[PDB]
RNA sequence: AGCUCAACGAGAACAGAAAUCUCGUGUGGAACAGAAGGGUAAAAGCUCGUUUGAUUCUGAUUUCCAGUACGAAUACGAACCGUGAAAGCGUGGCCUAACGAUCCUUUAGACCUUCGGAAUUCGAAGCUAGAGGUGUCAGAAAAGUUACCACAGGGAUAACUGGCUUGUGGCAGCCAAGCGUUCAUAGCGACGUUGCUUUUUGAUCCUUCGAUGUCGGCUCUUCCUAUCAUUGUGAAGCAGAAUUCACCAAGUGUUGGAUUGUUCACCCACCAAUAGGGAACGUGAGCUGGGUUUAGACCGUCGUGAGACAGGUUAGUUUUACC
RNA sequence: UAUGACUCUCUUAAGGUAGCCAAAUGCCUCGUCAUCUAAUUAGUGACGCGCAUGAAUGGAUUAACGAGAUUCCCACUGUCC
RNA sequence: UAUUCUCAAACUUUAAAUAGGUAGGACGGUGCGGCUGCUUUGUUGAGCCGCACCACGGAAUCAAGAGCUCCAAGUGGGCCAUUUUUGGUAAGCAGAACUGGCGAUGCGGGAUGAACCGGAAGCCGGGUUACGGUGCCAAACUGCGCGCUAACCUAGAUCCC
RNA sequence: CCCGUCUUGAAACACGGACCAAGGAGUCUGACAUGUGUGCGAGUCAACGGGCGAGUAAACCCGUAAGGCGUAAGGAAGCUGAUUGGUGGGAUCCCCCUGAGGGGUGCACCGCCGACCGACCUUGAUCUUCUGUGAAGGGUUCGAGUGUGAGCAUACCUGUCG
RNA sequence: GGAUGCGAUCAUACCAGCACUAACGCACCGGAUCCCAUCAGAACUCCGAAGUUAAGCGUGCUUGGGCGAGAGUAGUACUAGGAUGGGUGACCCCCUGGGAAGUCCUCGUGUUGCAUCCC
């Protein structure tokens, strides 16, 4: 409404990949969703029900309730000077289970095993990790070294392939 | 120049001292400013701090709330920087040692002929000077008329603010915003 | 008109200036009836200063049925239960109402 | 006369002067617009807890 | 962004100086405010004085 | 459009309460009557002078009508009322497409 | 549930480019109401069978967005149903537009509420849900004219000058196919292409609406050159005469008249020549007032009319300096 | 050749008759022809599918008259040289 | 049939840079027991609730602190600039995107100027710079060096200009 | 560079202003609202009026079942009318030990979920004046409600409105 | 080492042309009374086991097409930030960073879960 229709500038957006159209494979179906997994938003062109408005489209959100054919998600969206946590149902078909959080839980196990075992050698360490640092010095075994020279001007190499 | 917000001064506001002009809390103040300053005791500098609070912002507590409130805990003075109000609702009164601002004289006989005591905060400094063994209350600040109309509007939806309206009835504010039947509902 | 007001509806619509009544006369009036209840009683010495006496009645109405206050004057049947001519109750300090009834 | 249309300048700063701020989120969250029978029998359980 | 990351960085007036621990994290950030400042390594004699 | 003359419909009728059979007709707005209140005080406001005293709408825009059908449950005799969308030409039992 | 479309290839009497039929290939190149974009192949397309989920009840959410309403859409819940063997699907149209408040009227629903002294019955008034419409579509009930005119304002906005620009106008350049008895360049310059100018007209709306006197002519001064004549020169398809091209060059001059208010134009005549322009489209407290542009009046066309006209016509106040 | 005395038709009842004209009425337009001048977008006479003339919304003419609008000639002159 | 020149805002297989979203614990994990009218063939699951144990704070930098509420003013003509960009021959034209600036703001420089460069400011002393400059005007060299130019057209002389 | 003003932009060829003195423009009143000060408090308000009294327009005193506001809400109306909580954070205080520790305490406020009152729907043993009552059991519905009161009076600034 | 039934991924799996396969299977295949179905027992449905590996399914080959990966294109095109940078302009160099896509060339032509069966 007032001067954009719902899908106005899906063009791109709301197509489906390249040679990549037609049956929806059965993974989609046989996933499973539960109450606080993150999910990405990713509409399928196909599946005109339950389709999420263009904005969620690309964006991660948060399960908070599951119907039978759908999920509630839970997104974030900027509205001036404040973010409102918009709240939306969406079929299971346009979302996928998110990596956004893979490796917290064994991070957290190894940290946890790490602590586990300082303790128990009577040592305090900070199972934090940290950005790549500055290497220290080393020795290069000397080899052939081959002279860089700037290259003479030719006009005839101006053009991919030569004029 | 310097990339500071307003030269890096402070633009929050708070109490620091009585706005109002009576001199026995100006004196409760000094006592309490003495208090704090020479004991540094979290009780004795939220007394002071509640000291410079304006009327709405020290609400009453009911001596029935206060009886609820201290069961179980008789032995403790109990301390409101407030006012205490008497209860009809509140049948049994118990003996209650009691510090206040202010009681109300029905509150008052009660609290006696029930055989506790009401004292004020030079008494109450004498007794606990750091606040020990006392129960610290405060009175229900947000249950007044004036805050029920703040909030969402009352047109918003899942807004329950009360409207400002001169007279209460079917012609006053119900017909078209409150039904499915005049336009819409809410 | 602008932020949440109650909705004004002040009637001062018309040349309400010259129908306003002030009561800087209060005083003055007060004395006033003070000095005619005082003429009034040396008048009527030594009748009581509170006037002829009334009957007991109820209030009106089903919120004020409870209460009982003061009528116009004793009813005709009243007067004659009592034994009190109705043409002489008046003189001597009794009202008299011929309209109300008795239930 | 005509006059400007429209334009998002200054907005973002506007924004920015108090925001953009995030809703703090609590540990429970409000159950409207979950799934009636799910809530149901979720009230029926902690009746019966 | 520059703004901010000078501010991040508690360079908030000209010819204000401070040391930075070498990190990626840290010369990314520096990067992009690096038409700002002029930044190096300094001598033992340069951090005592 | 065209609209059969019986249509199996829900009744909410506490006879009923289920799906039955209903004859379908069309509504027509009733007769307005002297004595309603509102037509009872625009003559009293109309009478005297002063001509006019109600807005006489001139701006006519639509071309169409919203069709209600009347649908008459046959267990009860209780009618339902069903707003159909926006057409010029509408009938009830016309022929069946061929 | 069954089937597969457009198109093409090879075949079959009339029959051929195009009728129907057979086989093979056929990723959609067809169709799906409409604009376009997405989407769909044992289907969302075509054929057939059974049907009315285009049904009832309210809430939640999305889009718009103030996170209001309406429209539209989505996911559940509570019923009754359609189809299928069943899972399942169905809350109108494959998705993205196709629509509407208050007041009033009218219809549907209840062994519903009220008519206030008490009963019955008509009548009226209430509650819930639709319908009659506001297209200026968050929704007054609405014809002109004014040159007889008025007010509050606006340089937020036209009608001059000035400023930016230069399409258009005007004035130059470059290349060289050709013209020029032969010879591209004595003199020209097609097809192309680079510029300059603000004496054209446009484009814009920056200044001026508590006012910068709005055409033209007359008078008077000065300035420019892109030089008409006059001084001195080069070139020629320069024998002479005459003419043409070009270079220094703005010192001097560039006129008398008929018609028209005219700028402009066109003729007559003289002359060495009768060049082009600026200076708030120079110049109204310097004039004039013929024209445009108030009020009177006539004609033609237009309008029912009041009146209008980029059409014509006649009469119509030009103020003040002593700072 | 051109036009159309003549015949038939359409809108809407009829289809500009007698007259008059580049008019105080014509855009094109300073229309075309003759005349007036050395030269005339002026004047006069003539022509007329006349943007858009026309019959008491009166057409055509007209002696005499006019502080009415126009063109030319004689006389006259400081309007001008 | 195999090649070939040259193309697309309303074409496209492929496909950047910049920018957009989410997460990186004390609101965590593990092991037992319990509740349900929801769910399952199945105390099978799904949520929630009790007890026990562990949990060095779980990337960097910063954090002149964080959250919440009430009443209310003025404003709702904008304009300019790098880059992206639409109509237009173009415009000191007209219209959009990000950021900054002027408006509301002085000060040094660009001779002069709302927007350019520098830089933002209580009243003073000293020191040093930014941009820009050092022949005079006018504070600072006719400073130390190398080449080019000779303008008989007013040679030429500093982003916006 | 001349002030004031409107303006994107003023020293402006933008308007007002020859000069001086005096006068000269957000006030009073009514209805609300937030905030703050003061009194009392489930109440509060004597100034309609009455009794008096600075020989007195002041001050003082007076509320009988008076009245206003508050103390109960939901329904158009008939009419019905609050079974008295839980939990996660959380200030203060008390113990053990000196860890960003453990236990008890858990006001204000916030988040979440029950329960109760009423409109609507649904439900139904027993009694009952036969149309009422209500053992049990409810609901994606609705409320400017309840769950141990917070108002009343008065003063001032600010804001909307006549 | 396979086949079959049900699949996951959905071309390294597809398309075209050639060659091959023990056993169980899968098929082709024989009929139309019944259930069922059409113009057509072609298809679908039902009842069978005479015959065949001819076809289907499966496997292998093609200096095959396609498809997937790599190299290269190429630090090229493009692009974030800077300059009182060059240039009349159009555009462009440089500084701090990011960084594609045809052609050409090389390689490869499926991997797998559950259950039954043959070897
Ligand atoms: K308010
Ligand atoms: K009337
Ligand atoms: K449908
Ligand atoms: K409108
Ligand atoms: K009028
Ligand atoms: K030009
Ligand atoms: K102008
Ligand atoms: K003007
Ligand atoms: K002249
Ligand atoms: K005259
Ligand atoms: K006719
Ligand atoms: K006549
Ligand atoms: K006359
Ligand atoms: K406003
Ligand atoms: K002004
Ligand atoms: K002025
Ligand atoms: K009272
Ligand atoms: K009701
Ligand atoms: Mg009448
Ligand atoms: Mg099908
Ligand atoms: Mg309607
Ligand atoms: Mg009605
Ligand atoms: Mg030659
Ligand atoms: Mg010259
Ligand atoms: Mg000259
Ligand atoms: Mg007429
Ligand atoms: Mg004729
Ligand atoms: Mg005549
Ligand atoms: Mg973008
Ligand atoms: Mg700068
Ligand atoms: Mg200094
Ligand atoms: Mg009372
Ligand atoms: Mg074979
Ligand atoms: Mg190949
Ligand atoms: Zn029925």
């Amino acid at each position: 409404p007032a001067g954009h229709g719902l899908r106005s500038r899906t063009r791109d957006s709301f197509s489906r990949a390249f040679r990549k159209k037609g049956t929806i494979p059965l993974s989609t179906y046989l996933r499973i969703f539960k109450i606080g997994d993150y999910v990405d938003i990713k509409v399928n062109g196909a599946i005109h029900k339950g389709m999420p408005h263009k904005f969620y489209h690309g964006r991660t959100g948060r399960v908070w309730n599951v119907t039978k054919r759908a999920v509630g998600v839970e997104v974030n969206k900027q509205v001036r000077n404040k973010i409102l946590r918009k709240r939306i149902h969406v079929r299971i078909e346009h979302v996928q289970l998110s990596r956004c959080t893979e490796e917290v839980k064994e991070r957290m196990k190894k940290n946890d095993q790490l602590k586990a075992e300082a303790k128990a050698r009577g040592e305090v360490i900070s199972t934090k990790r940290q950005p790549v640092g500055p290497k220290p010095g080393f020795m290069v075994e000397g080899a052939t070294l081959e002279t860089v020279t700037p290259i003479p001007y030719d006009v005839v190499n101006d053009l991919k392939g030569g004029y | 120049g310097i990339d500071l917000k307003a030269g890096g001064k402070s633009k929050k506001t708070k109490r620091t001292a009585p706005k109002s002009d009576d001199v026995y809390l100006k004196l409760l103040v000094k006592l309490y400013r003495f208090l704090v300053r020479r004991t540094g005791s979290k009780f004795n500098a939220v007394i002071l701090k509640r000291l410079f609070m304006s009327k709405i912002n020290k609400p009453p507590l009911s001596l029935s709330r206060l009886i609820s409130y201290a069961k179980g805990k008789e032995d403790k003075v109990v301390v409101i920087v407030g006012t205490i109000t008497d209860d009809v609702r509140a049948y049994e009164v118990p003996a209650l040692k009691v510090c206040a601002l202010r009681f109300t004289k029905t509150a008052r006989a009660r609290i006696e002929k029930a055989g506790g005591e009401c004292l004020t905060f030079d008494q109450l400094a004498l007794r606990a000077p750091l606040g020990q063994n006392t129960l610290l209350l405060r009175g229900p600040k947000n249950a007044r008329e004036a805050v029920k109309h703040f909030g969402p509007a009352p047109g918003v939806p899942h807004s329950h603010t009360k409207p400002f309206v001169r007279s209460k009835g079917r012609k006053f504010e119900r017909a078209r915003g409150r039904r499915n039947s005049r336009g819409y509902k809410a | 008109m602008k932020h949440n007001n109650v909705i004004p509806n002040g009637h001062f619509k018309k040349h309400w200036q010259n129908y306003v009544r002030t009561w800087f006369n209060q005083p003055a009036r007060k004395t006033r009836r003070r000095a005619a209840r005082q003429q009034k009683a040396v008048k009527i010495f030594p009748r009581p200063t509170a006037g002829s006496l009334r009957p007991i009645v109820h209030g009106q109405t089903l919120k004020y049925n409870m209460k009982v206050r003061a009528g116009r004057g004793f009813s005709l049947e009243e007067l004659k239960a009592a034994g009190i001519p109705k043409k002489l109750a008046p003189t001597i300090g009794i009202a008299v109402d011929h309209r109300r009834r008795n239930r | 006369a005509k006059s400007k249309n429209h334009t998002a300048h200054n907005q973002s700063y506007k924004a920015h002067r108090n925001g953009i701020k995030k809703p703090r989120k609590h540990r429970h969250s409000s159950t409207k617009g979950m799934d009636p029978k799910f809530l149901r029998n979720q009230r029926y359980a902690r009746k019966h807890n | 962004q520059t703004k901010k990351i000078l501010q991040l960085l508690r360079l908030r007036q000209i010819f204000n100086g401070v040391f930075l621990k070498v990190n990626k994290a840290t010369v990314n950030m520096l990067h992009r405010v690096e038409p700002y400042v002029t930044y190096g390594y300094p001598n033992l004699k340069s951090i005592r004085e | 459009v065209n609209v059969p003359k019986t249509k199996k419909t829900y009744c909410k009728s506490k006879e009923c309460k289920k799906h039955t059979l209903h004859k379908v007709t069309q509504y027509k707005k009733g007769k307005d009557s002297l004595a309603a209140q509102g037509k009872r005080r625009y003559d009293r406001k109309q009478s005297g002078y002063g001509g006019q005293t109600k807005p006489v709408f001139h701006k006519k825009a639509k071309t169409t009508k919203k069709i209600v059908l009347r649908l008459q449950c046959q267990g009860c005799k209780h009618v339902s009322q069903h707003p159909i969308k926006r057409c010029k030409h509408f009938e009830i039992g016309g022929d069946k497409k061929g």
